[PDB]
């Protein structure tokens, strides 16, 4: 791990770290249900908003393609029903 | 020294469940390797015994030879599904910055397409024979040395027993090279580490040990995806296939519609949307070569971030590929779908993966 | 394009349910008495029938036919009554012969037929109960051609194979055309997939076991993530004016 | 017998759920009279696809 | 909750692999291989019993005997 | 793991066909004393003699 | 940086031409891989049409399929000759000190013996069939599972097309594992370097660049070895084979003498010199396991020098092995040679490769 | 045999024999004169003979 590209990068870029205090609890003292429903709600809402954002162009283009698909499908149905093939 | 085992490799904490797709693909590679080795131990490659030895010996003389065959088929299909999800995630999170990992992955993708095609050729059925014929007709369009080349590929003017035997040797050989390339894939990744949901440069205090947390997450996601996989093995065994491949090959008869497997359809579209055969070959080669990142080499290039516009365009690319596959299958009877087929193919060919910083410059 | 077969509720397309085996027995009867001389089952052996038939019944059925034996002591050819391990008798010697007995048409092998056609079982049913319809205008039918809207192209070289009261079922069920079509379709479904019930059962067992593993491993993953999901950070401030 | 019921169901379904298809196939029958190389295979296939959606299941429920 | 029972259960079975491994083998056999597997098998056999292969064979032998008496 | 190993191994067991020709039975009440009769079994002709 | 290429790895100046045996072995591995891949693309494994397609289709219908087959046979023979010389050299210069290199080498030797056996089986001739029969009978002596295991291995009571198909798949697979183990062999060697004629601890001023001097020496020695190898491919094409293998196998008829290939004879001798079957199997396993150096594991051990006495005993080992092979094949007609066969086997089993410093110590 | 004989001689030699042909319209069996690409005629039908 010490001879890895990401370790080399962190040594080149980051300074010698100082003044950082981390606190960790053992999993036997942490409840798996502790922050469950709140996180479910928050993440669901976030993903709903984000997909509503980034999905709009796809929705618009899919609507245009659906219009074209309907037109072509009924054109070909009319062609087949009149022996015009 | 168990501690030394824990700390031999550390990753970011932002590995969402979407980062187990590589492990799922590994599971399916293992399944394909084992099932294929068991099948090959009961397989004879010839035009007089191949189709029979699959449906009359493998699937009816053994206890669960049918189960082994269904595993092989549906494992191929699910391997392709998982690999497509893997690629889509890599594009979504701007993982092209992992240059070694990306190049090895593209090589593996091309290899896996080749493996799937050659394997589908081994069931000497109607679809297998006529897919071989169509692809080789693509081959013979090469200027100058095409026809001779075709003969060398077939060992004759038609597909025959020697053709099946060489295809069998290729199908056996390639997956092991794929295994080596997977090893290289993982070696490069462990050299550069994983992106995660967001890209950060972390010191050892911000990273976590890979073992055993991520192995347990991989087991969990793998069991879920194996449930989904086995739903198809036992209850939709023939959903990822065409029934005409259960008809023994008839060189004198061509099927009504020759259609490849769902995971090769996009490539097939690139051939139907380009009228000139030579131009189609050239465009396919350029497409495959352009998925890579082998140019520039000695010009300074670096990678910037990705944004919401790019993510939305990626979703659009997915839509266009799906539409192109369906339409390229539909154009056989209805000729008015050429408009939408060509439109979708042109849209696919004009998708930006890497934002060229060279877009902006000044003239002398 | 041709007619799309309707989707019918088959007993083996149901929840927690497999082949009827009564339809399979009756379809075996119809196979023996109707299309044994025309179509072939290259993949089915007499011992395969020891699934809905008794051992002695299978033995007698096998002995009812004749099979090639090893040449005589002088090299002369021989015939021999069949056994359990022998494949069922072929109806024709070679394709040409077949084509000669069917006015140029070649009846295909029905060993995997339900797997070889789009919407297999339904299609076969729709093929057999579709023969009497009026011929469309502008269609010229030879003396050995028939109009079946479900066949590819609408013209088929197989004469209507099923008629009412043609077969006397052992269990007493009336042998109408739809009934016989249903029974032969079930029998051919068994021929194509003789592993239906074992496949469904293994599916249930595997899904259950994987579900247990998934629940346990999901709990353990959530447990191990607790160490990091609750981590806390603090930065010692600088000295700023 | 079940065959008579099958024919009755086919007639009912044709005249109650595929009446427009029946009218269309009658229209196309007139068109091809005289024309050379034209047949009503497609229209009759559509008609018998529409009819069997409703007629076929019912008969399939009357047999053991 | 169940502090005393928790201590007892941990000290008895879970503290040592000499007992945890036998415990998990017992769980594998008596609660997975002869409880889910065999149970689903029995349930499947019970639901589909009027159409069973055994039933078909029995009825067949009966009818054959009945026909042989004529 | 146990069932998977057993199943992969079971793919290498004798085929049902080979298990059908392995055992045959002959009627010894047909051969008289002092007579040898030849039969067929797994290709190799077999002599049954009423010693 | 061409200079960086020259200095990437350096070795000792005391590399006599005897240190090209590894390169020659790699040459014959390459030849075997290529010729075997070409053969396998024309091969059908089945008792009905195996012997026929080797002798009637591969040899007589292709342009030089005969030459491919002869290359393959004599390449196996010469690969074993070169490996035996390689092992003899490594014992002569006390190369057991290269612990990792030696262990990987022994694993590779076992793999190659298996590859040779499974390959010889594929020619469904008299010798192939009955060598399989004898070996699998030796399998039958295992306590409490000999018949269950034998049935599992053969797929029945008799060798058949399924057995041929298993053997074909194993023969195809094993050489690729062999290539991986060759890569590991060379990796370890580069880690610990070579011994040369004598062992010295040299600084960089006493070592020479490996490239291109030793590459050119390898080319020269390989050219000479290929001349010698082609003198057999073209003029003595069946010197190492047995004519009974040019007879299609009859399961009903046993050959007069069942003799394996000349590179397995020593093992065969161990079987013939031990009347009890279980004891013979135990001795075979112990022999193969004692060739390795996996014990002691945590006790302190180190290797001292080698001397003239040890080299003389090495010559004696060679003599005993050769005589044992010849006698093992002779004893089928001449019963009095059992004495000399047993004597040679006993002399072989008591040969000291590693002189243990634990031979000298005191008592509490 | 076209290695120490001529094409015409080999053609006559092959035509001197009768080789099994593919069945006729009504099935059955046919025999046709030999040709260059045909294997030499077997002397016996089967091992027993
Ligand atoms: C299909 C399979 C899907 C994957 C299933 C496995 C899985 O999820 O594994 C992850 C899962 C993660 O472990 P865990 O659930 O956190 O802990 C389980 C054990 O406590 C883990 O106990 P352990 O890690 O101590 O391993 C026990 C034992 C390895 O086991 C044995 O030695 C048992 C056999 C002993 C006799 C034969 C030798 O370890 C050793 O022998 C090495 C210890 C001494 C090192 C040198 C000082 O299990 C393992 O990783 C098992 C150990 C794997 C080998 C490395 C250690
Ligand atoms: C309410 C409560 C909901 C439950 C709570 C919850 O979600 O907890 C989060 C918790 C985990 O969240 P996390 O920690 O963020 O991790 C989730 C992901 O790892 C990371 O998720 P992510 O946020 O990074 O996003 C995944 C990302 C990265 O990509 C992936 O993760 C891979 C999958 C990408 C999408 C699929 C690509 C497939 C490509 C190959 C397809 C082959 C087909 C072959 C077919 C063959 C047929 C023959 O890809 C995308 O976001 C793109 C997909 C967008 C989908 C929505 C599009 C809507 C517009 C549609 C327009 C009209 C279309 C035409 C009609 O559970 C879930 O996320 C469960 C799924 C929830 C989905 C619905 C969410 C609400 C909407
Ligand atoms: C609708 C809910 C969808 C899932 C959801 O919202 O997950 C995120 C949501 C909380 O999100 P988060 O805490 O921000 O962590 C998001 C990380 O991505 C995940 O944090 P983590 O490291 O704690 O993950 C634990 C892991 C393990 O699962 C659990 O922890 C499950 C719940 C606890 C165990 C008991 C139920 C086991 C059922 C397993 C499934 C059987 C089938 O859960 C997941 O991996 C999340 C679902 C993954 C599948 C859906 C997304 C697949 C995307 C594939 C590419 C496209 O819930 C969980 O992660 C489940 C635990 C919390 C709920 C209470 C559990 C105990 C009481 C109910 C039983
Ligand atoms: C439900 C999820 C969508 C897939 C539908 C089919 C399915 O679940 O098949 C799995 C099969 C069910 O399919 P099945 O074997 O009953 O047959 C398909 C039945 N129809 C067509 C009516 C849907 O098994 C289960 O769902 C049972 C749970 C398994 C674990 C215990
Ligand atoms: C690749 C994954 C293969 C999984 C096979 C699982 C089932 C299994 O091992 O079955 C045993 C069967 C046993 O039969 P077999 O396939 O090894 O070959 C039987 C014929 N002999 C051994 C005489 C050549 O398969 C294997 O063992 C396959 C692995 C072989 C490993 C190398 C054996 C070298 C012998 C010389
Ligand atoms: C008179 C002999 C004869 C009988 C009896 C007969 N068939 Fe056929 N069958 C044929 C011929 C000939 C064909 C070939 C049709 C073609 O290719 O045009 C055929 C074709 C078929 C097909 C192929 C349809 C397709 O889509 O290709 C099926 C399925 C079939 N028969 C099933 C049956 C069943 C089930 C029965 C018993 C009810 C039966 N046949 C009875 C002669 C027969
Ligand atoms: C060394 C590993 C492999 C071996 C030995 C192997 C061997 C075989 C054999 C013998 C067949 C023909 C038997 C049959 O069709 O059921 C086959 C079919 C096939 N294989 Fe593989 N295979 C291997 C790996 C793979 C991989 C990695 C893939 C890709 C996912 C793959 C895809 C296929 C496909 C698609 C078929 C045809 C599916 C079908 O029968 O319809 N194989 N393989
Ligand atoms: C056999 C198919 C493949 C397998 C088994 C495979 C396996 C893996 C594995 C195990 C990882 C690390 C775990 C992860 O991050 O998901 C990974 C990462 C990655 N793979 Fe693949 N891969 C495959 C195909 C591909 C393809 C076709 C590409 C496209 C070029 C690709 C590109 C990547 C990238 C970019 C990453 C790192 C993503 C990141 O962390 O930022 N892989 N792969
Ligand atoms: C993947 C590489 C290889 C493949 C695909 C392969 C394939 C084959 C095939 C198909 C045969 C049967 C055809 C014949 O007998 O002429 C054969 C024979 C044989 N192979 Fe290989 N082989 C490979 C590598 C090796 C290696 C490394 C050895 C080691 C010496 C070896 C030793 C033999 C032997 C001794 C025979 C039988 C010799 C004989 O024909 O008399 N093969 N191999
Ligand atoms: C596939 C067969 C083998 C190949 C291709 C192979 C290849 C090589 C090569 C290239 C070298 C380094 C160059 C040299 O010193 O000649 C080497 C060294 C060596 N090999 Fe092998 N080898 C093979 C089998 C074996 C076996 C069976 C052993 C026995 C344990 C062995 C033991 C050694 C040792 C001890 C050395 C180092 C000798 C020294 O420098 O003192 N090799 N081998």
């Amino acid at each position: 791990e010490g001879h890895s590209a990401y370790v080399a990068l962190e040594q080149r870029v980051n300074t010698r770290q100082k003044g950082i205090i981390q606190r960790h609890l053992s999993p036997y003292d942490v409840d798996i249900r502790g922050n469950g429903f709140r996180q479910i709600y928050r993440l669901g809402m976030q993903k709903i908003r984000y997909f509503g954002l980034i999905g709009t162009p796809c929705l618009l283009v899919a609507g245009a393609y659906r219009g074209i698909w309907v037109f072509c499908e009924r054109l070909e149905d009319e062609r087949y029903w009149s022996n015009a093939l | 020294n168990k501690i030394s085992l824990y700390r031999s490799y550390s990753t970011t904490i932002l590995l969402s469940p979407a980062y187990s797709l590589g492990f799922c693909a590994s599971i399916f590679i293992v399944i394909q390797i084992i099932s294929g080795y068991i099948l090959a131990s009961n397989y004879i490659a010839s035009t007089n015994e191949s189709f029979n030895i699959i449906h009359n010996v493998i699937m009816r003389e053994l206890d669960t030879g049918w189960l082994i065959r269904f595993n092989h088929i549906n494992g191929c299909a699910f391997l392709f599904i998982v690999i497509y999800m893997h690629i889509y995630r890599s594009l979504y999170h701007n993982s092209i910055t992992k240059t070694s990992v990306w190049i090895v992955g593209i090589i593996m993708y091309i290899l896996i397409c080749g493996i799937a095609f050659t394997g589908y050729s081994l069931v000497y059925g109607q679809m297998s024979l006529w897919a071989i014929v169509v692809i080789c007709s693509l081959v013979t369009a090469i200027p100058f040395i095409g026809n001779k080349l075709l003969i060398l590929i077939w060992g004759g003017n038609i597909v025959s027993s020697v053709t099946l035997q060489r295809i069998f040797c290729i199908h056996y050989l390639l997956p092991l090279l794929l295994i080596l390339f997977i090893i290289i894939h993982l070696y490069n990744l462990h050299n550069v580490n994983s992106t995660g949901d967001n890209y950060f440069i972390n010191n050892r205090y911000d990273r976590i040990n890979f073992y055993p947390l991520l192995l347990i997450r991989d087991v969990f996601i793998g069991s879920n995806i194996l449930i989904i996989y086995n739903i198809f093995v036992y209850y939709y065994s023939d959903l990822f296939g065409h029934p005409d491949n259960y008809v023994p090959a008839n060189p004198l008869v061509t099927p009504s519609e020759i259609m490849p497997e769902f995971y090769l359809l996009p490539f097939y579209a690139l051939i139907r949307a380009i009228p000139h055969k030579v131009l189609g070959i050239i465009i396919m080669v350029l497409f495959l070569l352009s998925l890579t990142n082998l140019y520039p080499i000695y010009f300074i290039r670096f990678y910037n971030n990705i944004n919401i516009l790019q993510r939305s365009l990626l979703l659009l690319l997915l839509l266009d590929l799906v539409i192109a596959s369906k339409l390229c299958l539909l154009i056989n009877h209805y000729e008015s779908f050429y408009l939408l087929l060509i439109l979708s193919i042109l849209c696919v060919l004009s998708h930006h993966i890497y934002n060229t910083s060279f877009n902006f410059s000044n003239s002398i | 394009v041709d007619s799309h077969p309707p989707a019918l509720p088959w007993p083996h397309f149901q929840w927690f349910q497999g082949l009827d085996w009564r339809s399979v027995r009756r379809g075996k009867e119809v196979y023996e008495q109707v299309f044994a001389p025309c179509h072939s089952l290259s993949f089915i052996k007499y011992r395969h029938f020891e699934a809905f038939m008794s051992k002695e019944e299978v033995k007698n059925m096998a002995a009812s036919f004749e099979v090639d034996d090893d040449p005589d002591e002088k090299g002369e050819a021989r015939k021999r009554p069949g056994k359990r391990f022998d494949t069922v008798v072929q109806p024709y010697k070679n394709e040409q012969e077949a084509r000669y007995a069917n006015n140029g048409a070649l009846p295909p092998d029905l060993s995997v037929i339900t797997n070889a056609r789009h919407g297999g079982v339904d299609y076969i049913y729709a093929l057999l109960t579709g023969y009497g319809r009026p011929v469309p205008g502008g269609v010229q039918l030879s003396t050995t051609q028939w109009y079946n809207p479900y066949f590819h192209g609408g013209i088929i070289g197989m004469p209507p194979p099923l008629t009412d009261d043609m077969i006397e079922y052992e269990d007493g069920t009336p042998a109408s055309v739809p009934q016989m079509a249903k029974d032969v379709t079930c029998f051919l479904e068994w021929c194509s997939n003789p592993w239906w019930d074992e496949r469904k059962l293994l599916g249930y067992k595997t899904i259950a076991t994987l579900a247990v593993i998934a629940v346990s491993s999901g709990y353990y993953n959530r447990f191990l993530s607790g160490l990091w999901r609750s981590r806390r950070l603090a930065f010692r401030p600088f000295n700023y004016s | 017998s079940v065959s008579e019921l099958k024919l009755k169901f086919e007639e009912e379904c044709a005249h109650h759920h595929c009446h427009d298809i029946v009218k269309k196939v009658e229209v196309c029958e007139e068109s091809i009279k005289g024309k050379e190389g034209k047949n009503c295979l497609f229209q009759h296939a559509r008609l018998w696809e529409c009819v069997d959606h409703c007629a076929s299941p019912k008969v399939f429920a009357l047999l053991k | 909750m169940l502090a005393n029972f928790s201590r007892f259960f941990y000290k008895t079975f879970l503290q040592s692999n000499a007992t945890l491994i036998p415990l998990t083998l017992v769980f594998t056999y008596x609660x997975x291989x002869x409880x889910x597997x065999x149970x689903x098998x029995x349930x499947x056999x019970x639901x589909x019993x009027x159409x069973x292969x055994x039933x078909x064979x029995x009825x067949x032998x009966x009818x054959x005997x009945x026909x042989x008496x004529x | 793991t146990r069932v998977t190993v057993v199943y992969l191994m079971s793919q290498f067991m004798p085929s049902k066909s080979s298990l059908a020709l392995a055992n045959i039975e002959v009627d010894i009440g047909d051969i008289p004393e002092g007579k040898t009769v030849t039969i067929m079994w797994q290709g190799k002709p077999v002599f049954l003699r009423k010693r």
